[PDB]
C-alpha cells in the first residue's frame, strides 16, 4: 500500500536460505518471522496503518532519566557522561527544551567527571577516557550557554589528548588503554568543537584510519579487523573533521554501507550477515550524508538532489513499525528492551532519514503523520547543526592553547 | 579467602570486621543530581569502599579482593580495571592465578571490552601466548562472530607469529558456518599475512574455493564480498573468463549478488577501454535499472545513482 513495508511485493524481500541452514540463517529468519508479524498486525486486526513516533511517551522516559535512574542503569555507572549526552540529544531531537536549572545541574555535574589533568571520566572522580570526554562536550554543546561552554579546561584537554597520540598516527581510549578507531573520532569530534587541533595533533591520524579499510569497503576496528558500522561511522566522520576523506576508497565504502540495510527489514545490520539493529539507523545511515558530501566535493555531478543513497522509507519504516517501546523509548528490534542508547540513536537516524541537504538543496520525507518530523542532527558530530556552529565559533574566539 | 558476590553468606563490607578502620567514602554526585543511578544496596556498598581504598591509595590484599566485587558489579568501571593492575604489580600477585580468574570473567561476560584488554596486557606481562588460541577458540565455540574474541585472536597470532594453524582453523568454521563473516574476514587477514594474494596459484585456489561455495549457498553474501574483494585489487577487468564464468550461473545460481557482480565487472572494464564501449555500457545500465526496480530496490539510490555515474562518464 502507501507503506513500502506492507506492499504485497515485499514478500519477495524474505530471506532466501538455499535449503543450507546454519545458524546465521536460522537466526536471520526468526528475526524476519518476527518483523513480518509486525508488518501484518494492521491487517491482522483490520485496522488502517498510523505510522505515529510516541513523542510524549518518549518525553516522558527521557526527561525522568535525565535527572533519575533505577539499578538497572548500574552497568553504566562509569558511562554518566553518555546518558547525559544520550537523553539531552534525544531531547534536541524531540524538540523539547532545556531548562536554565537542568542545563546548570548538567554543566556543574560534567565538572565533577572533569579530571584535573584534561579530559572527562565516567563519573565523578574517575579517571578520564575518549568516549565520556566526547560525551561530554557533546553535551556541553547541545547546552550551549556561556557556562557550559566555560566547563571544558582547553589546555588541560590538548594535554590529554597529547598523552594518548600514539607514534603511528593512533589514539590510546585512556592511559593504559587500548587503541580502535572510536579514539581517533573521540579526539577529532572535541579538538575541533573546542578549537584545539595544533599543526602535529592529527599527524598521520588518517593514514592509520585508512589501515582499517578493508576487502569489505568498510572500517574495522583496528587494522585487520571485520568492517563494522560503528567504526565506520568513526572513521569517515574523524576523515571529513580532517579533511582527508580522499585517504579512503569512497566508493567500496558506498557499496559497503549501502548493502548493509536489510532489504526486508527495512533497518540496518552493524556487519554483513549480522542482523538489523534500531542503533545502526545512525551508524550506517549517517555515513550517506558524509559521504554525499565528500563526493560532492569532488564534483560528483551524478549525486541526487533531494536523496541520500539509501531507501529513507524502508528505514523511517523499521523505527517507527519496530523500534518504538509502547511505555516510551527506543529499542534495537522488536522483543528487545528499551534503553538510552536506543533511543538516542534510533531517533538520530530517523532525522538522518528524514532530512535530505546538499548546497542549495533541502528535501524531506516524513513517513506517518507530520508531527514526526525531528529537528536536524549533524552527521558528523550527532548534535544539532546549530550547536556545531554555535559551538565551533564561541570556541574560535578563543586562541589554539600555546602549549 | 574469597566471599563470592554471590554467595548466600556473602556479606555488605560494612558489615565486615576486617574493614571497620576504614570509612566508606559516598560518591559526590553534586547537590542537584543529574543521570543519578538508585544503586542497590550491594552496589553502593562495594563503590563506597572501593573509593575509599582509591583515595587513599591502599596497595593492600583487601583493597585487591575489593576490586574482583567491584568488576563482578560493574565490568565496564575502567577505574577499578586500573587500580586491579597497580595492585597486581605492587603485591606481586601470580600472574597465572589472574589468568585464570580473566578466563572465568571473559567466559561470564564476552563482549565486554576491558576484560580482553585486560586479558591482553596479563598475556604481555607473562610473555606467553600459549593457552591463547586454545581459550580464543572456546569463545568462539559460542558465539562465532564475538567481535573481541577475533581481535584478540588476530593480535595473539600477529604479535606472536602463530600463523601456522589458522588457515585450517578458519576452514573449520566455514564448514560449520559459510556465512560466518568474521572467518572470511579471518580468512583474508591470514592469506594476505602470509602468502600474500599476488602468488597466482594461492589466487586460483581463492577463487575456486569460493565460487564452490557461491555454487552451494547462491545467496550467501559474504562469499561474494570474498570474491569481489581479493580481485577488485587489480580490477575485475583484468580477469577476461570471469564475466562468463558468472553468465554461466545466470539461470541456476542467480541473485541480486551475481546481477551487481556484473554490474561491478562493467564499471571497470569502461574504466580499462574495453571492446564493445557502448555494448558493456547498455548492458550496465540495463542491470542498474533491473537492480533499482526490480530485484535490489531497497538499494535503488545507489544503483540510480550508479547508472547516471556510468552514464555522466561513459556516455
Ligand atoms: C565491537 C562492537 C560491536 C559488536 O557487537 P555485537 O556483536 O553484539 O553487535 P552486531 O555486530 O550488531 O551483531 C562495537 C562497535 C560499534 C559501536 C556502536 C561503536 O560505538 C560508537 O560508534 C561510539 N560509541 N559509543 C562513539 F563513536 F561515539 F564513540
Ligand atoms: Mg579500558
Ligand atoms: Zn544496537
Amino acid at each position: 500500500e502507501p507503506l513500502y513495508s506492507l506492499r504485497p511485493e515485499h514478500a519477495r524481500e524474505r530471506l532466501q536460505d538455499d535449503s543450507v541452514e546454519t545458524v546465521t540463517s536460522i537466526e536471520q529468519a526468526k528475526v524476519e518471522e518476527k518483523i513480518q508479524e509486525v508488518f501484518s498486525s494492521y491487517k491482522f486486526n483490520h485496522l488502517v496503518p498510523r505510522l505515529v513516533l510516541q513523542r510524549e511517551k518518549h518525553f516522558h522516559y527521557l526527561k525522568r532519566g535525565l535527572r533519575q535512574l533505577t539499578d538497572a542503569y548500574e552497568c553504566l555507572d562509569a558511562s554518566r557522561p553518555w546518558l547525559c549526552y544520550w537523553i539531552l540529544h534525544s531531547l534536541e531531537l524531540l524538540d523539547e527544551p532545556i531548562p536554565q536549572i537542568v542545563a546548570t545541574d548538567v554543566c556543574q555535574f560534567l565538572e565533577l567527571c572533569q579530571s584535573p589533568d584534561g579530559g572527562f571520566g565516567g563519573g565523578p572522580g574517575q579517571y578520564p577516557h575518549l568516549a565520556p570526554t566526547y560525551a561530554a562536550v557533546n553535551a556541553l554543546c547541545i547546552i550551549g550557554t556561556e557556562e557550559a561552554y566555560n566547563v571544558i579546561n582547553r589546555e588541560k584537554l590538548l594535554q590529554y589528548l597529547y598523552s594518548l597520540k600514539q607514534p603511528d598516527g593512533s589514539f590510546l581510549m585512556h592511559v593504559g588503554g587500548e587503541v580502535d578507531v572510536r579514539s581517533a573520532y573521540c579526539a577529532a569530534s572535541v579538538a575541533s568543537l573546542t578549537n584545539i587541533i595544533t599543526p602535529d595533533l592529527f599527524e598521520g591520524t588518517a593514514e592509520w584510519i585508512a589501515r582499517c579499510q578493508n576487502w569489505e569497503g568498510g572500517i574495522g576496528g583496528v587494522p585487520g579487523m571485520e568492517a563494522h558500522g560503528g567504526y565506520t561511522f568513526c572513521g569517515l566522520a574523524a576523515l571529513v573533521i580532517l579533511k582527508k576523506e580522499r585517504s579512503l576508497n569512497l566508493k567500496s565504502l558506498l557499496q559497503w554501507v549501502t548493502s548493509r540495510q536489510m532489504r526486508f527489514e527495512g533497518g540496518f545490520q552493524g556487519r554483513c550477515n549480522k542482523l538489523v539493529d534500531g542503533c545502526y539507523s545512525f551508524w550506517q545511515a549517517g555515513l550517506l550524508p558524509l559521504l554525499h558530501r565528500a563526493l560532492h566535493a569532488q564534483g560528483d555531478p551524478a549525486l541526487s538532489m533531494s536523496h541520500w543513497m539509501f531507501h529513507q522509507q524502508a528505514l523511517q519504516e523499521y523505527i517507527l513499525m519496530c523500534c518504538q517501546c509502547p511505555a516510551g523509548g527506543l529499542l534495537d528490534k522488536p522483543g528487545k528492551s528499551r534503553d538510552f542508547y536506543h533511543t538516542c540513536y534510533c531517533l538520530s537516524g530517523l532525522s538522518i532519514a528524514q532530512h535530505f541537504g546538499s548546497g542549495a538543496m533541502l528535501h524531506d520525507v516524513v513517513m506517518g503523520v507530520p508531527e514526526n518530523v525531528l529537528q536536524p542532527t549533524h552527521p558528523v558530530y550527532n548534535i544539532g547543526p546549530d550547536k556545531v556552529i554555535q559551538a565551533t565559533t564561541h570556541f574560535l574566539q578563543k586562541p589554539v592553547p600555546g602549549f | 579467602g574469597f566471599l563470592s558476590l554471590d554467595s548466600p553468606t556473602y556479606v555488605l563490607y560494612r558489615d565486615r570486621a576486617e574493614w571497620a578502620d576504614i570509612d566508606p567514602v559516598p560518591q559526590n554526585d553534586g547537590p542537584s543530581p543529574v543521570v543519578q543511578i538508585i544503586y542497590s544496596e550491594k552496589f553502593r556498598d562495594v563503590y563506597d569502599y572501593f573509593r575509599a581504598v582509591l583515595q587513599r591509595d591502599e596497595r593492600s590484599e583487601r583493597a585487591f579482593k575489593l576490586t574482583r566485587d567491584a568488576i563482578e558489579l560493574n565490568a565496564a568501571n575502567y577505574t577499578v580495571w586500573h587500580f586491579r593492575r597497580v595492585l597486581l604489580r605492587s603485591l606481586q600477585k601470580d600472574l597465572q592465578e589472574e589468568m585464570n580468574y580473566i578466563t572465568a570473567i571473559i567466559e561470564e561476560q564476552p563482549k565486554n571490552y576491558q576484560v580482553w584488554h585486560h586479558r591482553r596486557v596479563l598475556v604481555e606481562w607473562l610473555k606467553d601466548p600459549s593457552q591463547e588460541l586454545e581459550f580464543i577458540a572456546d569463545i568462539l565455540n559460542q558465539d562465532a562472530k564475538n567481535y573481541h574474541a577475533w581481535q584478540h585472536r588476530q593480535w595473539v597470532i600477529q604479535e606472536f607469529r602463530l600463523w601456522d594453524n589458522e588457515l585450517q582453523y578458519v576452514d573449520q568454521l566455514l564448514k560449520e558456518d559459510v556465512r560466518n563473516n568474521s572467518v572470511w574476514n579471518q580468512r583474508h587477514f591470514v592469506i594476505s599475512n602470509t602468502t600474500g594474494y599476488s602468488d597466482r596459484a594461492v589466487l586460483e585456489r581463492e577463487v575456486q574455493y569460493t565460487l564452490e561455495m557461491i555454487k552451494l549457498v547462491p545467496h550467501n553474501e559474504s562469499a561474494w564480498n570474498y570474491l569481489k574483494g581479493i580481485l577488485q585489487d587489480r580490477g575485475l577487468s583484468r580477469y577476461p573468463n570471469l564475466l562468463n564464468q558468472l553468465l554461466d550461473l545466470q539461470p541456476s545460481h542467480s541473485s541480486p549478488y551475481l546481477i551487481a557482480f556484473l554490474v561491478d565487472i562493467y564499471e571497470d572494464m569502461l574504466e580499462n577501454q574495453c571492446d564493445n564501449k557502448e555494448d558493456i555500457l547498455n548492458k550496465a545500465l540495463e542491470l542498474c535499472e533491473i537492480l533499482a526496480k526490480e530485484k535490489d530496490t531497497i538499494r535503488k539510490e545507489y544503483w540510480r545513482y550508479i547508472g547516471r555515474s556510468l552514464q555522466s562518464k561513459h556516455s
